């Protein structure tokens, strides 16, 4: 989660 | 969004674009697991013209960039089977505005569709922190949705400051960020969408969701959010995430  | 800039494509892999049949995008929304959406209660409520409360009405647009692009390759679209509006959402003051979104077919994660994180229930995204809203609302109050979703950068305002900028409208699970000289704002469109909030090993996590404010990047009016962390356990209990 969270990151491109 | 007011005051901010084009996101590069994919920048923001949880950002979720919510159409109502026959209107085109309504509201935003964050991805947060394969099968769940975060958005506001506020985006879902009937009108005389409008079941805008009924699963059946939208289409979620997972991996968007660009609202004449949606066909796009990345692009995912995804009907709902469900919304579940915050049993304590209160229509008039806009008190817990969140709603749960449940996709009729799982997303595909990719470098383009990807979960925001969320955060505990104790964690407290803190005054003055710089964070990050985003969306395809209006660019100026009164003013035209963007075609290219937009990003601006905003900051965590203190509570107290924030129930005396609007007195007698800030409850508990609202929280103002933005600034109080005004330039940067979401705004009309960008309802339901997450702040995304960069975290101590560069994570993103989410911080709130698009909820109110008095016309849009205005002097002493800064944009109110629904906080996160306050709904950690009421989104288990209701998804299993
Ligand atoms: N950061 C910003 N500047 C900002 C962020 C989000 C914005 O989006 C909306 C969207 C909105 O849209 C709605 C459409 C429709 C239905 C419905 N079906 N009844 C409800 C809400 C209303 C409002 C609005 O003004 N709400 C009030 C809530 C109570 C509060 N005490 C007073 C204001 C704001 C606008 C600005």
């Amino acid at each position: 989660c969270g990151l491109r | 969004v007011v005051g901010g800039t084009d996101a590069d494509e994919g920048e923001w892999p949880w950002q979720v674009s919510l159409h109502a049949l026959g209107q085109g995008h309504i509201c935003g929304a964050s991805l947060i697991s394969p099968n769940w959406l975060v958005s506001a209660a506020h985006c879902y409520i009937d009108d005389r013209g409008f079941r805008y409360s009924d699963p059946t009405q939208w289409t979620a647009f997972l991996g968007l960039h660009d609202q004449s692009q949606r066909s796009a390759p990345g692009v995912q679209e995804r009907r709902l089977k469900r919304i579940i509006s915050h049993p304590f959402f209160n229509d008039f003051t806009f008190d817990y505005d969140i709603a749960l979104l449940e996709l009729e077919k799982p997303a595909e994660y990719s470098s383009m569709v990807r979960p925001i994180c969320l955060p505990d229930a104790s964690h407290v995204f803190p005054a003055g922190k710089a964070i990050w809203v985003t969306g395809w609302g209006h660019t100026q109050y009164g003013g035209t949705g963007a075609l290219i979703l937009q990003k601006g950068e905003i900051r965590v305002i203190n509570q107290t400051t924030c129930e005396n900028l609007l007195p007698q409208q800030i409850t508990p699970r609202m929280m103002c960020v933005g600034f109080l000289s005004g330039g940067v704002d979401s705004c009309q469109g960008d309802s339901g969408g997450p702040l995304s909030s960069v975290e101590a090993d560069g994570r993103i996590f989410q911080a709130g969701v698009v909820s109110w404010g008095d016309g849009c990047a205005q002097r002493n009016k800064p944009g109110v959010y629904t906080r996160l962390p306050l709904f950690r356990d009421w989104i288990k209990e209701n998804t299993g995430v």
